[PDB]
């Protein structure tokens, strides 16, 4: 029952981290979806 | 009050061009901007040993589309490497529109200038850079109360600052008005220069690779047939030339297909002997 709970940590580690990371990419997307279209 | 030579030159390294041509074209047709390093040798002189780009925004080509945390950790990051440069200056991609200063260039520019006086605004051109030439240019500024007052721009020793002649496209937009253009040179030992002899260097074997066969009597006859249609045009040209005082030549056409005949035959004919004897069974 314990690789399960350590599988749930990593799981939540990589959500937290790539919530970063699409962040970024919505950032660099607005960047070229700026306005004057 | 110290006025900058007409003989400084920005000493662009090889990698540093090789650099800024490929992140230029990779940014068609957007523009491009990236810092570059260095170190201010002396007054004369500007040693742009490498430059790095920076991410593209949706600003374009301004102060703003230099982000202030990207480039700190890159320059922490290479001094770290082994490239501890100081920031020269920067380098901006104009495709297709020459190499000079916009408005909005002019500002970055005095930006840049707030932090050292020297400091250069090379630009290059990814579409014009076409095989041969290349299209880049430096300036640095004109300050505006050096300009008003009445004194040139920049102080003249030798002429060196006046081997190259500024265009009309880079004067119109300001040239030798708010910026002038610094010589530009290229730094390229000879260890750079053998290692980038490799990119057309074959190899040692089409040396002795001999062209296929067939092929090289189809080129033959082809080329023979060119020579009789040629050779009776030259008989015709010279039946005329008697009955011509001094008044497409075949005659020349002819030349360079005897010439390249003999080289292509003789080259065959060597190589195939070569492999005979070099490449045996003993």
């Amino acid at each position: 029952i314990k690789i399960m709970k350590s599988e749930v940590l990593r799981v939540t580690h990589e959500l937290q981290a790539m919530k970063d990371k699409i962040k970024e990419n919505s950032e660099k997307i607005k960047v070229n979806k700026t306005l004057p279209y | 009050a110290p006025a900058v030579d007409t003989a400084e030159q920005v000493y662009i390294s090889s990698l540093a061009l090789l650099k800024m041509l490929k992140h230029g074209r990779a940014g068609v047709p957007m523009e491009v901007m990236g810092l570059m390093l260095g170190e201010f040798v002396d007054d004369y002189t500007v040693r742009v040993i490498d430059v790095f780009a920076m991410p593209q925004s949706g600003t374009g080509v301004s102060v703003e589309a230099v982000d202030p945390v990207f480039q700190a950790k890159m320059l922490d990051m290479l001094k770290q490497t082994g490239r501890p440069e100081m920031v020269v200056g920067w380098y901006h991609s104009h495709p297709g529109f020459g190499c000079w200063l916009s408005g909005v260039d002019i500002n970055t520019q005095q930006s840049f200038e707030a932090l050292s006086e020297r400091a250069v605004a090379v630009v290059v051109d990814p579409i014009q850079s076409v095989k041969g030439k290349v299209v880049i240019d430096a300036f640095r500024l004109i300050n505006a109360n050096m300009m008003v007052l009445g004194h040139e721009p920049r102080q003249t020793t030798s002429n060196l600052g006046h081997l190259n002649k500024p265009s009309i496209q880079a004067l119109i937009h300001g040239l030798n008005r708010h910026y002038y253009s610094i010589t530009i040179n290229y730094r390229k030992n000879e260890l750079e220069q053998k290692m980038l002899l490799n990119l057309h260097k074959k190899s040692w074997m089409e040396g002795l690779t001999l062209q296929d066969y067939s092929e090289h009597c189809k080129h033959n006859e082809s080329v023979v047939k060119e020579m009789l249609e040629l050779a009776k045009n030259y008989n015709k040209a010279v039946e005329e030339e008697d009955k011509m005082t001094p008044e497409q030549d075949p005659k020349r056409h002819l030349e360079e297909h005897v010439d390249v005949l003999m080289t292509s035959n003789i080259v065959q004919c060597l190589a195939a002997m070569l492999d005979t004897v070099v490449f045996k069974l003993i």
